[PDB]
Order: C-alpha cells, then structure tokens, then sequence
C-alpha cells in the first residue's frame, strides 16, 4: 500500500489523544491501514513550517516516560520519516 | 480524559513530511491495523490496550458525523458499537489476512452494465486513504463507464456539472450490496474561486504477495458506519445514521 494514495492532507478520521503524564495533546489521524503511532518531537531537525505549527512531544515533561532510543527511518513514499522510539502512557482522548 | 494505555512505545519524529503531504492540522498518525504490518514489530496502541484489558469489547467504530457542522474528524468509539450511529443492523465480514483490515469483495457493479472484481477479490478497509483503489486494468474500465477523462499525469476528470448524472457504483460485500452515488465517489476541489470535479477511483497496482488488493477508502467508509472487531476478526457495516 503506497503512501501516495494516503490522505493525510485531508484525512476524515482524526481526533485528539495524549502522550505522557501530564498528557500532551496531539491531533492524529486514525488510520486502519497502518499499525504505528508517531508524533512530532520537540527535537525537530529543522525549523520549518512542519516544526512550527505542529505539536511536539517533550519527554522531559513526563513522569511516566521511559527511554528506548531505537532510531528509525522509513522512506515514507515521497520522503523519509525519521525519529526514534520511546515509551510512555497514551490517553484517549487527551483532554 | 478517557482511557490510558500504559507502556506504549511510539515514535518521536525528528524529521517528517511537509505541510504539502501532512496538513497543519494533524500532528501524527495512530495506526489501527494488525501487528504484522507494524514498523519494527512495535506493538500497536489498540493491541496494548487489548492486553491491558482497558475496554469491554476489543472493537472500535468510526462515524463520519458528516451531516451538519459536527466535530470534523469523525467520531471514533473504542470498546463497542453504538446504536445511534446506524440504521438497521450491522453485517460482518471475516478478516481474510490478519495484517491490514482485509476482507473479501464479491464484485463491484456499475449501473451502466459493467462489472469488476467479477469473480470476487481482496479488499482492505482503510480509514487513512481517501480514494477507492483498484487494479488499473480493472479500474481503467470503470473510469471509462463513469465517463471520466484521463489526463496526462493521472487525474481522471469529470465535468462538475455532469456529476449528478453519473452511474451509481455498487460494491457487493458479504453477499450484501453497498451503494455509492457520484456525489459520493466524485472527489471535488476548489481553488481561487473555482471547483474541479474528478474521479474518486484510483488505478494502482499493489505488488503481491499483499497485492492484488482493492483499497476501500473514505469515499466508501464516510457512507457506512464501520466497526473493526479484533475479538472476532471481522468488519461490520451499517447504514450510517
């Protein structure tokens, strides 16, 4: 299943969830065709529009967070989506 | 305040796609398919949520409240189905391959007199894709019957005015037949004060062994209350109320 056919620009099924304690809110796309959860990180590589408007995860501010660090990088169709794995408590919804 | 899935591993993206690919509105993706297609074997949220026994029944549902000015993004319910979301009853289909939420399509029939997936086929329910995707040689014919116009680069345009007259397409699932009207399968765009009407079908070949697959996007799901059930491994549809 190629990421070209994926909405993500006008996905119809999204909502808010939370990561960390206190929960940090993020609006994500509920996607029945994939099986991973990922959010922007405060440690964004570039200060672009993506890092500007999006909400980013900050583990420094989370009593439940557990380090992992396994770095990842899949070539999400068009480009490459990279970051690292991390453990924490997810809340649905957030607020 | 709702539920709290403890010990969930997830991804912090230090480099992600542009605003041209993922809109300013969405921060990330929360996949809900089986672990088999999970990047780096990372146990999905709902699974963990299942193991931790956080909900009465391992199922969830999407209601595209797309009626007046409700909450955009539809309404997801984790734990069970809710009468209010549908009319009548739900009909289920057993999941064929526990990777995507894949099931068996019986046949697609176009009002005109065309029939695709004639001897049945495979189809995955995908709330993340919009377009209805199908085998190109197969969908090329559909694009034809509905009178779509292939442009160079790929878009099969449809005159905005002619939309209302396009043939309804009906997918046959579990022996039952779900309808799609042009208004429903014809994606429209609007730019600088002008609208562009184009086909909602996608001719794209999914390389096996996962493919050949027909991907049932929101052009279909927005129409029917959809329930994904992990306890029993089935997917049910009911007329969205």
């Amino acid at each position: 299943i190629p990421e070209v056919l994926k909405n993500y620009m006008d996905a119809q099924y999204y909502g808010e969830i939370g990561i960390g304690t206190p929960p940090q809110c993020f609006t994500v796309v509920f996607d029945t065709g994939s099986s991973n959860l990922w959010v922007p990180s405060i440690h964004c590589k570039l200060l672009d529009i993506a890092c500007w408007i999006h909400h980013k995860y900050n583990s420094d501010k989370s009593s439940t967070y557990v380090k992992n660090g396994t770095s990842f990088d899949i070539h999400y169709g068009s480009g490459s989506l990279s970051g690292y794995l991390s453990q924490d408590t997810v809340s649905v919804p957030c607020q | 305040g709702g539920v709290k899935v403890e010990r969930q591993v997830f991804g912090e993206a230090t480099k992600q796609p542009g605003i041209t690919f993922i809109a300013a509105k969405f921060d990330g993706i929360l996949g809900m398919a089986y672990p088999r297609i999970s990047v780096n074997n990372v146990l999905p949220v709902f699974d963990n949520l299942m193991q931790q026994k956080l909900v009465d029944q391992n199922i969830f549902s999407f209601y595209l409240s797309r009626d007046p000015d409700a909450q955009p993004g539809g309404e997801l319910m984790l734990g069970g189905t809710d009468s209010k979301y549908y009319k009548g009853s739900l009909s289920y289909l057993n999941v064929t391959r526990k990777a995507y939420w894949q099931v068996h399509l019986d046949q697609v029939e176009v009002a005109s007199g065309l029939t695709l997936c004639k001897e049945g086929c495979e189809a995955i329910v995908d709330t993340g894709t919009s377009l209805m995707v199908g085998p190109v040689d197969e969908v090329r014919e559909l694009q034809k019957a509905i009178g779509a116009v292939p442009l160079i680069q790929g878009e099969y345009m449809i005159p905005c005015e002619k939309v209302s007259t396009l043939p309804a397409i009906t997918l046959k699932l579990g022996g039952k037949g779900y309808k799609l009207s042009p208004e429903d399968y014809t994606l429209k765009v609007s730019q600088a004060g002008k609208t562009l009407c184009l086909s909602g079908f996608m001719g794209m070949d999914i390389p096996p062994p996962s493919g050949p697959l027909w991907i049932l996007g929101d052009v279909f799901i927005g129409r029917y209350y959809t329930v994904f059930d992990r306890d029993n491994n089935r997917v049910g549809f009911a007329e969205a109320a």
